[PDB]
DNA sequence: GCCGCGTCAGA
DNA sequence: TCTGACGCGGC
């Protein structure tokens, strides 16, 4: 079980591995001080170099020349969870988590559908980090919801005006449920003196917009007979009026 | 709107408290002490919070319909409903302004970051221990700058007035009140313009978001350090007197108690003009209370009361497990409800459940009373309520037909998944248990040795309605995590079909012919024929092809005397190859399945309807027993312990001379009990599954009629390794971590163990019994986690338009595929279309997948496609009808409204209470 | 499950949480036109089944059962 | 710009 | 016990 719990708390073990998106030389040759750089630039056509710093208590996976790519492994160990998003893509690391969880599920007789998995995944990727100020501020985090719209704003309404570029994060479950919109829901989760002390502050106002609002005031919740309701009542309008 | 639709949150200014109060709160006094009654101006005053009786003053002159909303003179009381006091706060007049300790102590501290201050040097101004420059003056101090007491001194000698560095909440508020934000936004967002927030600037970030709240909201900011405290209304703090002649005070109450008569005390020093070291200590302890009637223990080491508890604080009331939040607003014990000890009930239908009467009549009394009235045999209530108390006769009548079609609910205490409730239609029963069908007691996961259920009933048109369409148990065949279906026999249902489903070589009858079915029921019945006889029966039927089509079917098949007795149930539409074979567990659940696919879904509960009403009759009809001969030791037993225990020497031997070293000889031991062990276990398979038997003409070895092997060769409960320690040996003992014992136990259950041997066991007996109590919180805590994350995904629109998904292919694990891609990608749609390695196109964008069409895949040789994965919609928060799939729960395309977050969720834990490692 | 199910009613109406609604209507109609004269409703069933019924017999077309609520 | 030592928050 | 997010002090 902690397996799982591993893989769903997006957890990066220890000393997995390391990589590099600055595609170039493989080797060594910086200082020898548990220190130890690359030539990760071209330095034939650019004449650069684009490394960092490293421990040197264990092997290497590179030898001393190579046509290293953008985002090798260049150490042995296991796979870090928040490279494979902004290294791989997305895919990449979908197919990795299926491929964990279904086989430690499967491997006690377990059935369970991937449609289930991937769908949990989904909600574990609802914030990026921005790079173009169109109008929001720089590199904080913020709702994919909230770019998807504003950007959409910007983006016939003035000319586009240049609106945004960003790059999606993974964050673990219980951080993307407590850093979610509505204070709440959040509030009812836990650490609610902390929610409640912070929300102050902004006059956080909070649509209802969800499923564990409408319980805590008693209102027909947003799904099940509540949309029913809210489709058949509506096509009465458009009859009565 | 006539209906609230949006709820927000804000600081409250001492404008808005006062605007709040009824009143004042002025000398800590609660009831007065001979008489209970109120008292003049304390914690219970009736002139503020409200009266008590309803419309009527506490003095007892004003108590008349003449005068309502009239307010008495003798006491300020009003008249008025006495449900106004808990909807009616006060206040207290605080002399020295004391700093909210939220917004002081909450990491990382709001004051902190706004006067830009590490925390320990702020609560040093506060706790009297320094100053602090708030006059800059021409004087070359700082304003943030603390100045120790001889150092202030010397400040005074030699500059004497232009500037005060006041000490106390007042230094705080007087800081934060002249601390303008124009002059300090741009100034510090410039500093933020040279960024270098390598180190430093990765600090000045919150700073920047914090003064753009405060100037977008509106609010003050000062005002995070109060100067008027309110009152909570007095009904939220009882003093309810109760038996014993005493009372049952709440801890809020002494807190008030206590922040009052501290306030009125420091007036009192004030007033007489003290030296300021009391002053002070006043000052202090006034602080002290007022963050312990907030929530004592964030700093200090909370007050205790005479039992030496620490006392619940008022933010202690909305946090935790037994808090608020999750305590009485998901709680909510409920009424119309009633719990007691289940039993089994094989007679009933699968949508019936016993009732006893007496819960009935009481869970439906209303009902009952106004169909009495209704009915002319009581005009009251209290008619009815007399008449019922005795149990008139009428009363059973119209209470049975009060529930004709008025079903209920039933649940099992830990519910993992919604099939852990569903609705079912009461029916009288005398006695005092609930009893239901069985078939559905692998949902509630239930047993018979003492579970007790819950039952709720459903009151409106609407709820009584949603509880038959969407709840009812013959909606609930399939299981929402996966496809298969989840009504299947179980236990003995099983052994008894398999029993009768069986060959016997010579037998009676044998060979015979018949016509139908009821020739060989007339036959069997007459006690000629053994049941596991081969006979030759015709038969002609419609079948239904996976094309929607329907050929005849006829002509002479062999078939056993027992499996055509089957043939009567099998409905008209499924072959009798179904049947036609030994009918083990894996099968049973197969004809299930191919029924629901093809025939429908009420075809499919009236199956196993007849299909449990027979199961259960020839599964006595058989005897089947278990005598302790009928576990069988095998022979070869001593010889091959014999040879184990001699190598076993030699290794001895091999280290007695230091010839070998010790780990590998432990390792060496170990190996050799381990495959000493199998092999005399694999041996009794053969000791217990066959029988030969000198058949007419010679003895010929046959599948063995043992009890405890059709026990476990029809899955019906049992497994080959409870088999291996019951007759062969049990093995290799783990102590605690793992490491096996050098001496394995060569003995068996029913031969019986040395006290040794016992005690050898023991110790993985207690540490695997305890492992399950120590993880029934945790699986339920993922389970909780993963709802949170997902709560909120609803499937809301058909289509959302997108052409983008994932790349599924069969997972290979390098020694087997394990999962077929035909397998893991059906009911899936399909991203875009597939193309032959010939050329032509297959199957096009947009194609739910079926088990017709995924033929097409394996077929053409195909092992990788582009499916709609929910990661890879386009719809925002929320989901589209086809990024989805198939529902797996019913069959077809997922309908627009089933919260498709919490299924995923919880079909995700709830078999985690069984992987383990 | 006297007579008549959700799978013989799912058939007309869809997505079997529109029949939820719109037997509610139809049930809640039914109940409030005074039918309860009392000598039915004890030789046969409450109206949340007739509306089913009446909804599998498609005899009322929900279609036109909205049609009942503008006649509100 | 970091190797160890704290508090808080849930078990 | 822990496991970490988050620190905020020695160098
Ligand atoms: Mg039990
Ligand atoms: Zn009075
Ligand atoms: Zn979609």
């Amino acid at each position: 079980l902690p397996r799982v719990a591993e893989l769903f708390e997006a957890r990066r073990p220890k000393d997995a591995a390391i990589l590099s998106p600055c595609d170039g030389m493989v080797r060594l040759g910086n200082r020898d001080t548990k220190e130890k750089q690359r030539i990760e630039i071209i330095d034939k056509n650019g004449h650069i170099v684009e490394e960092i710093l490293l421990p040197k208590s264990r092997h290497l996976v590179v030898f001393d020349g190579e046509q290293v790519s953008r985002g090798d492994v260049l150490a042995d160990g296991p796979t870090d969870p928040h490279d494979l998003l902004k290294y791989k893509g997305l895919e990449e690391f979908a197919d990795y988590i299926l491929i964990e969880a279904q086989s430690v599920y499967r491997m006690q007789g377990v059935v369970i559908n991937d449609k289930h998995i991937e769908t949990i995944v989904r909600q574990m990727l609802r914030k990026a980090v921005i790079l173009d100020e169109g109008d929001s501020k720089f590199v904080k985090d913020e709702s994919i919801e909230l770019v998807r719209i504003l950007e959409e704003n910007d983006k016939l309404r003035k000319q586009g005006k240049k609106e945004v570029e960003y790059e999606l994060v993974l964050m673990g479950i219980t951080r993307s449920s407590l850093s979610t919109e509505s204070f709440l829901s959040a509030a009812s989760f836990q650490e609610t003196t902390r929610v409640l002390t912070e929300a102050s502050i902004n006059s956080q106002i909070d649509n209802l917009r969800g499923l564990k609002e409408n319980v805590l005031i008693g209102r027909l919740i947003p799904a099940g007979t509540g949309l029913a309701v809210r489709k058949e009542s509506a096509k009465i309008e458009k009859m009565r009026e | 709107s006539k209906k609230f639709d949006i709820i927000k949150i804000s600081l409250a200014s001492p404008e808005v408290i006062r605007s709040w109060s009824h009143g004042e709160v002025k000398k800590p006094e609660t009831i007065n002490y001979r008489t209970f009654k109120p008292e003049r101006d304390g914690l219970f005053c009736a002139k503020i919070f409200g009266p008590i009786k309803d419309y009527e003053c506490l003095c007892g002159k004003y108590k008349r319909l003449k005068h309502r909303g009239v307010v008495c003179e003798r006491c300020g009381v009003e008249v008025e409903q006495a449900k106004v006091r808990r909807e009616r706060m006060g206040h207290i007049d605080l002399v020295c302004p004391v700093v909210h300790i939220w917004y002081l102590k909450s990491l990382p501290s709001r004051i902190g970051l706004f006067l830009d201050m590490p925390l320990k040097n702020v609560e040093k101004v506060l706790y009297f221990e320094s100053y602090i420059v708030t006059d800059p003056g021409m004087t070359p101090l700082e304003k943030k700058q603390l100045l120790t007491d001889e150092e202030y001194a010397e400040a005074l000698e030699n500059y004497g007035y232009e500037f005060e560095a006041s000490m106390g909440a007042e230094a705080i508020r007087d800081l934060l009140a002249d601390t303008d934000i124009e002059s300090e936004i741009e100034l510090l967002q410039a500093e933020c313009e040279e960024s270098k927030s390598t180190a430093k600037k990765e600090k000045a970030i919150k700073r920047l978001r914090l003064l753009e709240t405060f100037q977008a909201s509106g609010n003050k900011p000062e005002w995070m350090v109060m100067t008027v405290l309110p009152v909570l209304p007095p009904d939220l703090r009882p003093l309810v007197p109760i038996e014993g002649g005493r009372f049952a005070t709440s801890d809020l109450n002494d807190l008030y108690r206590r922040v009052i008569n501290r306030n009125n005390r420091l007036k009192k020093l004030l007033d007489l003009n003290a030296p300021d070291i009391i002053v002070r200590n006043e000052k202090r302890m006034l602080q002290e209370a007022v963050d312990a009637l907030l929530d004592n223990g964030r700093r200090g080491r909370a007050v205790t009361g005479s039992n030496k508890r620490p006392l619940k604080s008022l933010a202690d009331m909305i946090k935790g497990k037994q808090g608020r939040f999750r305590q009485n607003l998901l709680g909510k014990r409920v009424d119309y409800s009633g719990r007691s000890v289940i039993t089994v009930g094989p007679s009933l239908r699968l949508h019936e459940c016993g009732l006893p009467k007496k819960m009935a009549l009481e869970l439906f009394k209303p009902f009952v009373y106004s169909k009495l009235r209704l009915g002319g045999h009581a005009t009251t209530i209290k008619q009815a309520k007399r008449m019922v108390e005795l149990e008139e006769a009428v009363v059973w009548d119209i209470l049975e037909t009060v529930i004709n079609e008025h079903p209920v609910l039933l649940n099992r205490a830990p519910t993992l998944h919604r099939l852990g409730i569903q609705a079912f239609e009461p029916r009288l029963i005398e006695g005092k248990a609930i009893q239901l069908h069985p078939l559905v007691c692998a949902a509630f996961n239930a047993d018979f040795d003492g579970d007790q259920m819950a039952v709720h009933v459903p009151l409106t048109v609407e709820s009584q309605l949603e509880a038959r369409v969407l709840m009812m148990s013959t909606n609930n065949i399939l299981s929402p995590a996966s496809g298969q279906p989840i009504i299947t026999p179980t236990q003995d249902i099983v052994l008894g079909l398999y029993y009768i489903t069986r060959e016997k070589e010579g037998a009676r009858g044998e060979g015979k012919l018949f016509s139908s079915y009821e020739d060989v029921s007339r036959a069997y019945n007459s006690g000629t024929i053994d049941i596991h006889a081969k006979i030759k029966l015709r038969i002609d039927r419609q079948v239904f092809d996976t094309k929607g089509n329907t050929y005849n079917e006829k002509g002479v098949v062999n078939t056993t005397v027992g499996r055509a007795l089957l043939l009567n149930i099998l409905p008209e539409g499924l072959s009798f190859s179904l049947l036609n074979k030994v009918l083990v567990k894996k099968e049973i659940s197969k004809i299930i399945n191919q029924a629901f696919r093809v025939l429908g879904g009420k075809a499919t509960v009236v199956l196993a309807d007849k299909l449990m009403y027979a199961g259960f009759k020839y599964s006595t009809l058989s005897g089947v027993s278990v005598g302790v001969d009928d576990m069988t030791i095998p022979d070869n037993k001593e010889a091959k312990i014999e040879e184990a225990e001699k190598e076993i020497k030699q290794i001895t031997e091999q280290y007695q001379s230091s010839l070998i070293t010790e780990n590998e000889r432990y390792n060496n031991i170990i190996n050799i009990w381990s495959k000493t062990s199998d092999e005399v276990g694999a041996s009794m398979m053969d000791a217990i599954s066959k029988d030969t038997v000198s058949i007419n003409g010679e003895k010929k070895e046959i599948e063995s009629f043992n009890s405890v092997y059709m026990m476990a060769k029809s899955g019906a409960r049992g497994s080959y390794n409870q088999m291996r320690q019951l007759a062969g040996m049990r093995g290799l003992m783990a102590k605690p971590d793992g490491t096996m014992i050098e001496t394995a136990i060569t003995a068996n259950f029913r031969e019986g163990l040395s006290v040794l041997q016992y005690f050898t066991s023991t110790h993985g007996a207690r540490k695997g019994l305890a492992d399950t109590a120590l993880k029934t919180a945790n699986a339920g805590y993922l389970t909780r986690r993963l709802v949170d994350v997902a709560q909120d995904l609803v499937v809301i629109e058909e289509d959302c338009g997108t052409d983008d998904g994932l790349m599924f292919s069969a997972i290979v694990e390098d020694g087997e595929v394990k999962v077929p891609l035909v397998e893991r990608a059906l009911g899936r749609t399909l991203a875009a279309d597939v193309v032959t390695e010939k050329g032509v196109v297959l199957l096009e964008a947009g194609t739910l997948l079926d088990e017709n069409l995924v033929e097409l895949l394996d077929d053409n040789g195909i092992d990788m496609i582009k499916v709609r994965s929910p990661i890879t919609c386009k719809t925002r928060r929320g989901l589209c009808a086809k990024c989805y799939g198939r529902d797996l729960a019913r069959e077809r395309q997922v309908n627009v409204g089933e919260s498709v977050g919490v299924i995923a969720a919880q079909s995700i834990g709830e078999p985690g209470t069984q992987l383990t490692m | 499950m006297a007579r008549v199910t959700v799978e013989d009613c799912l058939d007309k109406v869809e997505t079997r949480f529109d029949l939820v609604v719109l037997a509610s209507m139809r049930a809640n109609k039914i109940l409030k036109n005074g039918y309860s004269e009392s000598m039915e409703n004890e030789k046969k069933e409450k109206a949340t089944v007739v509306a089913l019924r009446e909804i599998a017999e498609s005899e009322i077309t929900s279609e036109q059962i909205l049609r009942n609520e503008i006649e509100g």
